[PDB]
Protein backbone atom coordinates (compact mmCIF):
# COMPACT_ATOMS: atom_id res chain seq x y z
CA UNK A 1 0.00 0.00 0.00
CA UNK A 2 0.66 3.93 -0.34
CA UNK A 3 2.54 5.85 2.84
CA UNK A 4 -0.01 7.92 5.09
CA UNK A 5 0.15 11.88 4.66
CA UNK A 6 1.05 12.72 7.90
CA UNK A 7 0.03 16.78 8.20
CA UNK A 8 -0.36 16.82 12.15
CA UNK A 9 -2.70 18.84 13.48
CA UNK A 10 -5.41 17.00 14.63
CA UNK A 11 -9.65 18.16 16.75
CA UNK A 12 -10.89 16.12 19.32
CA UNK A 13 -14.23 16.23 20.21
CA UNK A 14 -14.53 19.30 23.18
CA UNK A 15 -15.06 17.90 26.55
CA UNK A 16 -18.00 20.76 27.09
CA UNK A 17 -16.73 22.69 30.20
CA UNK A 18 -19.45 21.21 32.16
CA UNK A 19 -21.45 23.41 35.23
CA UNK A 20 -23.56 22.90 37.52
CA UNK A 21 -25.49 25.17 40.44
CA UNK A 22 -24.95 27.89 37.84
CA UNK A 23 -24.93 31.36 39.30
CA UNK A 24 -28.36 32.10 37.16
CA UNK A 25 -31.57 32.71 39.21
CA UNK A 26 -31.39 34.48 42.70
CA UNK A 27 -33.67 34.53 46.38
CA UNK A 28 -33.36 37.51 48.24
CA UNK A 29 -36.23 37.29 50.78
CA UNK A 30 -36.37 33.63 51.48
CA UNK A 31 -39.67 33.01 51.05
CA UNK A 32 -40.17 34.04 47.21
CA UNK A 33 -38.59 33.53 43.72
CA UNK A 34 -36.46 36.11 41.46
CA UNK A 35 -35.65 35.03 38.04
CA UNK A 36 -32.52 36.35 36.73
CA UNK A 37 -32.14 36.76 32.94
CA UNK A 38 -35.70 35.51 31.33
CA UNK A 39 -37.73 32.50 30.30
CA UNK A 40 -38.39 31.04 27.23
CA UNK A 41 -41.42 32.59 24.87
CA UNK A 42 -42.03 29.72 22.40
CA UNK A 43 -41.50 26.82 24.98
CA UNK A 44 -42.72 27.09 28.70
CA UNK A 45 -41.28 28.41 31.74
CA UNK A 46 -38.33 26.26 33.32
CA UNK A 47 -36.21 26.97 30.10
CA UNK A 48 -33.94 29.93 30.08
CA UNK A 49 -32.33 32.55 27.65
CA UNK A 50 -28.97 32.73 26.76
CA UNK A 51 -27.70 36.37 27.13
CA UNK A 52 -24.83 37.89 24.65
CA UNK A 53 -24.45 41.22 23.26
CA UNK A 54 -27.34 41.88 21.68
CA UNK A 55 -27.84 38.09 20.32
CA UNK A 56 -30.08 35.53 22.15
CA UNK A 57 -31.02 31.63 21.78
CA UNK A 58 -32.73 28.19 23.98
CA UNK A 59 -31.41 25.11 23.48
CA UNK A 60 -34.60 22.86 23.52
CA UNK A 61 -35.38 24.09 20.29
CA UNK A 62 -31.50 23.57 19.48
CA UNK A 63 -31.77 27.76 18.76
CA UNK A 64 -34.51 29.60 18.28
CA UNK A 65 -34.42 33.41 19.00
CA UNK A 66 -33.72 36.68 17.52
CA UNK A 67 -35.00 39.48 19.40
CA UNK A 68 -33.44 41.49 22.63
CA UNK A 69 -34.55 41.17 26.33
CA UNK B 1 -45.55 -2.05 64.84
CA UNK B 2 -47.95 -1.80 61.40
CA UNK B 3 -48.03 2.10 61.28
CA UNK B 4 -45.69 3.51 58.28
CA UNK B 5 -42.95 5.57 59.62
CA UNK B 6 -43.47 8.05 56.82
CA UNK B 7 -43.27 5.15 54.10
CA UNK B 8 -45.79 6.84 52.08
CA UNK B 9 -43.21 8.55 50.45
CA UNK B 10 -40.86 6.24 49.19
CA UNK B 11 -43.39 3.83 47.81
CA UNK B 12 -44.59 6.57 45.63
CA UNK B 13 -41.22 7.63 44.78
CA UNK B 14 -40.45 4.20 43.49
CA UNK B 15 -43.99 3.71 42.01
CA UNK B 16 -42.55 7.34 39.90
CA UNK B 17 -39.11 5.59 38.90
CA UNK B 18 -41.33 2.58 37.67
CA UNK B 19 -43.35 4.53 35.15
CA UNK B 20 -40.45 6.93 34.47
CA UNK B 21 -42.39 10.36 36.12
CA UNK B 22 -39.19 11.15 38.42
CA UNK B 23 -37.57 14.59 38.05
CA UNK B 24 -34.64 13.77 39.95
CA UNK B 25 -31.93 16.57 40.28
CA UNK B 26 -32.13 20.21 40.96
CA UNK B 27 -32.62 21.88 37.67
CA UNK B 28 -35.43 19.37 36.37
CA UNK B 29 -37.11 19.73 39.90
CA UNK B 30 -37.39 23.24 39.37
CA UNK B 31 -38.70 22.93 35.70
CA UNK B 32 -41.51 20.44 37.09
CA UNK B 33 -42.22 22.97 39.72
CA UNK B 34 -42.70 25.85 37.15
CA UNK B 35 -44.93 23.80 34.77
CA UNK B 36 -48.02 21.30 35.06
CA UNK B 37 -45.89 18.06 35.74
CA UNK B 38 -44.38 18.63 39.16
CA UNK B 39 -46.78 17.54 41.71
CA UNK B 40 -44.85 16.27 44.89
CA UNK B 41 -41.83 18.23 45.41
CA UNK B 42 -38.58 16.32 48.11
CA UNK B 43 -35.86 18.52 49.26
CA UNK B 44 -32.67 17.25 51.03
CA UNK B 45 -32.32 18.09 54.66
CA UNK B 46 -28.31 18.05 55.12
CA UNK B 47 -27.45 20.39 52.51
CA UNK B 48 -24.28 22.61 52.75
CA UNK B 49 -24.25 26.30 52.42
CA UNK B 50 -28.56 25.60 52.56
CA UNK B 51 -29.00 27.18 49.15
CA UNK B 52 -30.16 24.25 47.23
CA UNK B 53 -32.83 23.63 49.70
CA UNK B 54 -33.84 27.12 49.87
CA UNK B 55 -34.06 27.29 46.55
CA UNK B 56 -36.67 24.44 46.64
CA UNK B 57 -38.64 26.08 49.15
CA UNK B 58 -38.98 29.12 46.77
CA UNK B 59 -40.32 27.22 44.47
CA UNK B 60 -42.71 25.00 46.23
CA UNK B 61 -43.50 29.35 47.43
CA UNK B 62 -44.13 30.13 43.65
CA UNK B 63 -47.60 28.85 43.01
CA UNK B 64 -48.62 25.60 44.93
CA UNK B 65 -46.51 24.13 47.92
CA UNK B 66 -45.70 20.47 47.52
CA UNK B 67 -42.97 19.93 50.19
CA UNK B 68 -41.65 17.34 52.56
CA UNK B 69 -39.03 16.88 55.06
CA UNK B 70 -37.01 13.76 53.22
CA UNK B 71 -34.53 11.61 55.20
CA UNK B 72 -31.29 12.35 54.49
CA UNK B 73 -31.88 12.05 50.47
CA UNK B 74 -29.19 8.89 50.38
CA UNK B 75 -32.31 6.66 52.06
CA UNK B 76 -34.89 7.54 48.92
CA UNK B 77 -32.17 7.59 46.38
CA UNK B 78 -31.68 3.41 47.91
CA UNK B 79 -34.97 2.90 48.31
CA UNK B 80 -35.56 3.87 44.21
CA UNK B 81 -32.64 1.59 43.20
CA UNK B 82 -29.57 4.49 42.19
CA UNK B 83 -27.63 1.06 41.10
CA UNK B 84 -27.56 -1.64 38.47
CA UNK B 85 -27.62 -5.02 39.30
CA UNK B 86 -26.01 -4.90 42.70
CA UNK B 87 -25.52 -8.71 43.34
CA UNK B 88 -28.09 -10.92 44.30
CA UNK B 89 -29.76 -8.49 47.12
CA UNK B 90 -28.88 -5.18 49.23
CA UNK B 91 -25.34 -3.97 48.14
CA UNK B 92 -25.97 -0.93 46.12
CA UNK B 93 -22.63 1.53 45.71
CA UNK B 94 -24.59 4.38 47.81
CA UNK B 95 -25.36 7.90 46.58
CA UNK B 96 -26.80 10.95 47.61
CA UNK B 97 -30.22 11.38 45.87
CA UNK B 98 -30.28 15.30 46.03
CA UNK B 99 -33.85 17.31 44.72
CA UNK B 100 -36.36 15.01 43.45
CA UNK B 101 -40.05 16.28 42.51
CA UNK B 102 -42.74 13.66 41.32
CA UNK B 103 -44.86 13.62 37.82
CA UNK B 104 -47.58 11.20 36.85
CA UNK B 105 -47.80 9.45 40.62
CA UNK B 106 -49.47 6.42 38.79
CA UNK B 107 -50.42 4.24 41.48
CA UNK B 108 -54.02 5.87 43.30
CA UNK B 109 -55.40 6.13 46.35
CA UNK B 110 -53.56 4.21 49.45
CA UNK B 111 -51.44 6.28 52.45
CA UNK B 112 -49.34 8.58 50.23
CA UNK B 113 -52.93 10.19 49.00
CA UNK B 114 -53.59 10.90 53.12
CA UNK B 115 -50.25 12.11 53.97
CA UNK B 116 -49.91 14.61 51.40
CA UNK B 117 -53.72 15.81 52.50
CA UNK B 118 -52.47 16.04 56.39
CA UNK B 119 -49.07 17.87 54.62
CA UNK B 120 -51.82 20.36 53.34
CA UNK B 121 -54.64 21.40 55.29
CA UNK B 122 -53.54 23.01 58.52
MG1 LIG C 1 -6.04 8.67 3.46
ZN1 LIG D 1 -36.35 27.35 22.81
Amino acid sequence: KKVYTTPKKIRHKHKKVKLAVLNYYKVDDEGKVAKLRKECPNCGPGIFLANHGDRFYCGKCHSTFATQK
Amino acid sequence: AELTIEDALKVVLRTSLVHDGLARGLRESAKALTRGEGQLAVLVESVTEEAISKLVQGLATENNVPLIKVADAKQLGEWAGLGKIDRDGNARKVVGASVVVVKNWGADTQEREILLEHFSQQ
